[PDB]
């Protein structure tokens, strides 16, 4: 997990607030609004991938000691930052048939950034 | 009374 | 020595970033939860750590005491020393009141005291405890009451940015009313402040039964002597396995959704849910 | 969820195996001796977001409609696929007191992956 | 014209593919799961399907039968008459196994039939029910036996190439007591005592007399056993949150929760150990079976 709170600069989780308006769900959304979806950006580096605490730490390790002796399909593919929890978000809108539905759609939000 | 418009699932 | 964010649940520091880095370095900020690694061991001693423990041993806990620590809204120390900043509503500045969540709240700290821990998309909704009626409601200035599917109250600002389009943005309200555009049903919905259901695509006619009644996407008219209408529903879906028993409008009971679609669908008619559980008179 | 049966360019769980033994773990993990750990390949197209069956869709769909209409920033950060449902496995090595231990690494190989 | 991979467990068709393509030259591979939609969009309805729904509507299965379809190693029916790919590793060839992930299996081809269900990995250690400790059990080849902090037995090799260091200190302790050239060393003997013989210190192996008499690096703590009259160093921090209950106190004496087992050992710089879980009080016999 994290906060991507002051100068960090690696895998944290920036917050963000996403406007159904910014995008154009505004009509098919009820409420809520808007909302923080928030996401994952950082460098994802050494001795530090594997120390993440995230899920995907461990394994992200045993493959970095890979393209650290540029083997295989991988001195070329960066682990990026990305997502490695995220609960799920109750909202309101028109199902397919546009009566009123209460749901929680899950992961739509992330709890902790990771790097891979 | 009141009613109940139909629905989609749950 | 190193620096890590974070203490396990079992102590051991764990999240590290900056290696080559003595202590009072590392522990100057006011970020907390900050600990501090002595020894430097750079090669997998430490992926090893994160197997063999929680994470870094002999791990070390910045501050014991709020000292220069820093939180969106407060500190405070409790147990072990352990001070762990938590929630500091602010509170003054009346009301039992509803959730954006539909949970109800004897109180608006009571709210802020949860927005703080995890939802802070958690919102008000409104005054007093949640309601399953739209029976109430001043609705915050501006923002028409209606009701889920669970058939339950929320409050809301309908949009109304959003007429006229087209060879068929044209459809068929559930009550009969040839709306002009799918926006256009939503906003009398919202207006009425209730799901009215898209009865089927396309401009009303009066007919006496289904067949008569087109339908594209597939879906299967059906109809209801309720009210005397067709409507387009979409029984291509299946179950045969949550869950839940309800009963319905023509006196019966049943299993879940899935459980009477094709009850309608497969037979004829269009059912309503009576209610959950079931009802019955012995 | 997504093995990469040929044909395909666009993320899938590209599963193949580790040895300790090239690794140099091999020096302190008893038993096994490399296991099948899997990666993921594959591009990241907008058809395929809302679309893929996993987690981050949503999300990533949500993310989408910015670097979508050329919105301000994202740009620069660009969408991957990665593991983003990983199974953990057991495992029998020693440890710094140098006694055989029996353990499962919790969250080991990645079995499902996903685009971001 | 609209293709898909995976058939919901409740049928709305999800995962997508190309499109403007045809039932049958989508349906034109052996591929069981693999699903078609005549309907189409091109955006949102499909995703808006994700919300609402558990997938797309419409779903025609490509394969409604084992037939013509085809997997890795069988195919069978399910009730619903629901084709699926299922196990088959050939048979007939023994007494139930207990698996390398240390779990006692039915037999070869029940673990063999949920090796291809799951783990790939996963394979026969040795034949029996997995069992309590090396007493009587049969390794394969040069597979040699051993066991681990619960004892459950295993079967497993030992490498032999123990090629030695050049410096006067890459030495260590045996809490056996003896010192040992390398970690190699070490960790090689261990493997042929078959059990875990711990690190007592870094040092060159010494006969304290007590524990200031012995260094201790990595920054561990010293704790004598006047069982074998000799000390060793096992590091603390490691810290219990939370909970916990059983296990008996190996001082004779009741304890309560394992973690804290360790705290008075530590707290008190002598050693303690795990006798019959839960709680004791008599004794039953001196001595051990070994470990730290």
């Amino acid at each position: 997990g994290l906060e991507c709170d002051g100068k960090v600069n690696i895998c944290c989780k920036k917050q963000f607030f996403v406007s159904f308006k910014d995008i154009g769900w505004n009509d098919w959304i009820i409420a809520p609004s808007g909302y923080h979806a928030n996401y994952c950006e950082g460098e994802c580096p050494s001795h530090i991938a594997g120390t993440s605490g995230s899920s995907l730490s461990f394994h992200s390790t045993v493959i970095n000691h890979y393209r650290m002796r540029g083997h295989s399909p991988f001195a070329n593919l960066k682990s990026c930052c990305v997502p490695t929890k995220l609960r799920p978000m109750s909202m309101l809108y028109y199902d397919d048939g546009q009566n009123i539905i209460k749901k929680d759609i899950q992961n739509m939000i992330v709890e902790e950034c990771g790097c891979s | 009374a009141a009613a109940a418009a139909a629905a989609a699932a749950a | 020595g190193n620096c890590w964010l974070r203490q396990a649940k079992n102590g051991r520091c764990q999240v590290l970033y900056k290696t080559e880095l003595s202590k009072e370095e590392c522990c100057s900020t006011g970020r907390l939860s900050t600990s501090w690694t002595e020894e430097d061991v750079n090669d997998n001693t430490l992926f090893k750590w994160m197997i063999f423990n929680g994470g870094a041993p002999n791990c070390i806990p910045c501050k014991e005491t709020c000292e220069n620590v820093d939180c969106g809204p407060k500190c405070r120390m409790n147990k072990k020393n352990k001070p762990r900043c938590v929630c500091a509503p602010d509170c003054s500045n009346k009301g039992p009141v509803c959730g954006l969540d539909g949970k109800t709240y004897r109180n608006e700290c009571a709210l802020l005291k949860a927005r703080c821990k995890e939802q802070p998309e958690l919102e008000v909704q409104y005054q007093g405890r949640c309601k399953k009626t739209c029976r109430d409601v001043f609705c915050p200035g501006s923002s028409t009451c209606v009701v889920d599917q669970t058939n339950n109250a929320y409050c809301v600002t309908c949009n109304r940015i959003c007429p006229e389009p087209s060879s068929e943005q044209y459809l068929c309200g559930n009550d009969g009313v040839t709306y002009s555009s799918a926006c256009h049903l939503r906003k009398a919905t919202c207006l009425l402040g209730r799901s009215i259901g898209l009865a089927y695509e396309g401009k009303c006619i009066k007919a006496k039964s289904c067949e008569d009644i087109q339908c594209t996407g597939g879906k299967k008219c059906l109809w209801d002597f309720k009210v005397g209408r067709g409507r387009c529903s979409l029984c291509d879906e299946l179950c045969p396995d949550s869950d839940e028993p309800v009963c319905a409008s023509d006196n019966a009971t049943y299993a879940s959704e899935c459980a009477m679609k094709e009850a309608a669908c497969s037979s004829g008619v269009l059912l309503e849910v009576k209610h959950s559980g079931s009802c019955n008179s012995i």
